[PDB]
């Protein structure tokens, strides 16, 4: 959720040139975000229907 | 009945409570909750009391809730709590 | 000995001896103790917390086990004439399949006593639960069957007293959404089957509806009536969600009377809805919101078939969400995690400004916040009662708040009109 | 040297209380201010009161140390104890 | 007494009443009838007293309450003008709490009587004036029905048919004002009837006295009052001192002054400067007190009007009786061109006066037909706060910006 207000505070930065500069400092923090997502989807998954 | 039971269980579902009679003019008690000759002894006590508590209402104000007197004293919080058939009354702790 | 277990018996004096227990009650509630100290010398380490989340404080539990085993919160309403007292519509008693599938429990605001003032026990499960909008002494709800049952707070038997007809006519669907609405003088108790059957019933006639309707559209698609609210003012004006996810307005009178609208952006069976229930300097009877079983919450409006915005920060499928009924901003809601999210947007939008989810997920299922909104009754499905204080601060909202929540909904509007014309833009060729 | 007035404010502009008023420790009504027939009939209605309380108390224990009989009377509960040195009234509606 | 006080304050005494008020603080710390506060019960006429032993070819003589007895109002009928059989002079009681026609005492009189009062300052008695002007005082405590005391009027005393007349002063110093046709400005001592308080047939512009058909003095003003002169000329009255009597004819109206009361209403925004004044030229003009020219008028109906008097409570409100059988009841805040609730009477029957309730739940309406109706007050509007006492100062300061915004736009508007 802190990732995606810091992504909602990014979104209109097309204009100044340092999107793709943050993005590709920031992929690591974004890479572990998406890690915990897939663990808690994954522990979601292993709650039996 | 048997709510009046469950009601008289649950005011005295806290524990701790020395005793407290549902009780009866008659001089005994309806629902009493000590040993029964004390139980009898408190019951007569407690009709003598209530027949003295009519009549101290009816000398106050003979229009008033006819139903209960409690006495929260420091020996026993007495909630004493007549009807017109039966009656009641509660030597509790000062604290409930 | 015999005379004395009669007199117990005794109609009058078995119900003159349970007012004596009510006031006996009442008495030891007023109870308080001796060495006090008032001062306040016991909160400045409450003060010394209070700064960090006192807008958050749970302030009693009505819980029991007479009837609350294996008995949810099925509905939630606090009486309009005692704001002080509140319902706890309670699920069939599986533990307790000897006991019958519904008991009303009350949970109390004047007192704080694990005792009930009032109870409806019958033999169905109850669906819905409304209080007496116009009347101080009755009770009524729906049966898992859907047949409306009767009951009074002030009497002493909680068996159903009056239970409404039961027929291929009458409700065979289970009754979903019930309320006591319609004006002082001219009535209306509306309630609503889960086929759809618009029940306008009458207090006196528990036989025949004022307005019986079963519900379809979308060429005649059988109404699942998932969410339910309607305009205050407009009887004929009523809020309907599908377990298809399909949101629609609804008409009671005029020659459409029935589904008006159809509004769908929700990705599961429409969960929680609420009007918006607050009113300030700012009329916004033209919105809404909504929640569904996608973990996300949808607001609605008047005009937009599509949802008005989204809070979807839900982890899991949603329960239950309302509307604050005096701070235009505030909104809470609930989930089967007890998920607290009351949501000031003009306080905290991205985040909710008080999202609690329960620890161990408790189930929220219903709920009732109170008449001023000052607390909100929130309850596990088992029976984990927590009435949630709310901070002044957090819960008054100012007076330009209504004209400032209208500058935030024309915000809305705009940021909402960037992302429309991203999707307009996004289409490629 | 205002303790008593300001006691004496403090239980007459109590919630439910209709009346703080000084009678003697016979019970007749000392402090009275305002119709003092009624007053003074109410007064000794409950000094009989504490009479017939006292009898009741005897009856469980006749030494015993009292806090405040809370006698539910519908004109005016009184949640008091009288004593053999002076009758302060202690009468206060439950709901305030 | 003292015994009693010793009782109070006895150190064991005390120390025990102390201990025990602390404990005991520590201890004990139809449904559409509730629809129409502001629609119907503001104004609800209840108490029509309408009793045929005095009912019957007699009128109103004016209107009277007992501060000392809240539950009293008394109902002061004039003379039976059709029944000369019948005597000019008696009196009537309009309970608020008994429901009873009858009245708590009859103060009979042989003549025709124009003004009364009860007595909160004597608390056992009243008084009145004839309308041929002798003055009157009768105690309900008697068993005479005439009234035992009788100011006789005379050459020496106010020979011209007094109509304005009060009991200045409270229970402390008590010296009952009057005022004769002529403003005989009598103050009457609380138990001296031969000799009156006071006397002053006082004059203004140049001695050119005139009939003061108003009068009003302000909270406590025991050196100052109205004179609302029959010619339209309000003097300034003061009351007490070398300085009383009638200063400046201020000149508010144009008719004679029908209904005029002190700024009565209290709360945070002081009105010592404002002035509440009706004339008999079918038009109601509120005054004030420095500016001798009217402060804001109301004049609907064609007709006169009965009586208007500044509400007791509300500043916005006021308490006004017009002639046209409707009522005048407007507030300023809310409603200040056309009255806030203009009901009408019943019939339009003819009204006389008007007597609001010390509380303000209720006001009384005159009536020459014999039903004297009292119409129950709520709180909607008559209850003052005191932030809506600033409100309503508030909306006074914008009245005289608005005046004085008038007089600018008719400097700039003339057409000539």
């Amino acid at each position: 959720n802190e990732m995606f207000r810091i992504f909602s505070r990014f979104n209109a930065l097309f204009v100044r040139p340092h999107i793709r500069g943050a993005i590709r400092e920031y992929q690591t923090q974004l890479i572990q975000r998406v890690k915990d997502d897939i663990e808690s989807l994954h522990d979601k998954f292993k709650v039996q229907y | 009945m048997a709510e009046v039971e469950e009601t008289l269980k649950r005011l005295q579902s806290q524990k701790g409570v020395q005793g407290i009679i549902v009780v009866n003019t008659e001089g005994i008690p309806i629902k009493s909750t000590m040993d029964n000759p004390t139980t009898t002894q408190y019951a007569s006590l407690m009709h003598s009391f209530i027949l003295k508590a009519r009549s101290t209402v009816r000398d106050i104000d003979p229009q008033n809730d006819l139903t209960f007197l409690r006495i929260r004293s420091k020996k026993n919080e007495i909630m004493v709590a007549p009807d017109k058939d039966y009656f009641l009354i509660v030597i509790q702790n000062p604290t409930e | 000995e015999e005379e004395k277990q009669q007199i117990l018996h005794s109609e009058e004096f078995l119900s003159f001896f349970d007012h004596s227990t009510r006031i006996v009650e009442r008495a030891l509630s007023e109870q308080i103790n001796i060495f006090f100290d008032y001062s306040g010398r016991d909160l400045e380490d409450k003060e010394g917390e209070i700064q960090a989340g006192a807008k958050l404080s749970l302030n009693r539990q009505f819980f029991d086990e007479r009837w609350s085993k294996h008995r949810v919160v099925s509905c939630l309403d606090w009486s309009s004439q005692y704001p002080e007292l509140l319902v706890a519509s309670y699920n069939n008693n599986e533990d307790a399949p000897h006991e019958p599938d519904g008991v009303a429990l009350v949970w109390n605001m004047k007192y704080k006593k694990t005792t009930p003032e009032y109870v409806f026990h019958c033999q169905s499960a109850v669906m819905s639960a409304t209080f007496a909008k116009f009347h101080p002494n009755l009770v009524v709800g729906g049966t898992y069957s859907g047949q409306i049952v009767l009951w009074d707070n002030r009497s002493n038997k909680r068996t159903p007293v009056q239970r409404t007809p039961l027929s291929a006519a009458a409700h065979t669907h289970p009754v979903y959404c019930v309320n006591v609405v319609g004006t002082q003088n001219a009535h209306n108790l509306i309630s609503i089957s889960t086929d759809g059957k618009i029940c306008s019933w009458s207090l006196d006639m528990l036989s025949h509806p004022q307005d019986s309707m079963e519900l379809v559209h979308k060429q005649s698609k059988a109404v699942a009536v998932t969410s339910m609210s309607f305009p205050v003012g407009d009887v004929n004006n009523f809020v309907v969600g599908s377990e298809e996810g399909s949101v629609y307005t609804a008409c009671r009178h005029g020659s459409k009377a029935g589904i008006s609208e159809m509004f769908e952006g929700h990705q599961g069976p429409i969960t929680g809805i609420h009007c918006h229930a607050a009113v300030g300097a700012v009329d916004f009877s033209h919105l809404f919101v909504t929640s569904s079983f996608d973990w996300t919450v949808k607001l609605w409006s008047t005009k937009n078939n599509k949802p008005l915005y989204s809070f979807e920060d839900n982890a899991g499928y949603v329960y239950d969400v309302m509307w604050s009924p005096t701070h235009p901003a505030l909104f809470a809601c609930v989930d089967g995690m007890g998920r607290l999210d009351l949501w000031n947007l003009n306080n905290d939008t991205e985040v909710p400004t008080a999202s609690i989810s329960v620890e161990g997920n408790p189930a929220l299922n219903r709920v009732r916040w109170t008449h001023s909104g000052r607390e909100i009754a929130v309850g596990d499905s088992e029976g984990q009662i927590v009435i949630y204080d709310v901070g002044e601060q957090i819960a008054v909202p100012r007076n330009d708040e209504w004209a400032r929540f209208g500058r935030t909904l024309a915000e809305i509007n705009a940021n909402r009109a960037d992302a429309e014309e991203e999707a307009a833009t996004r289409i490629p060729a």
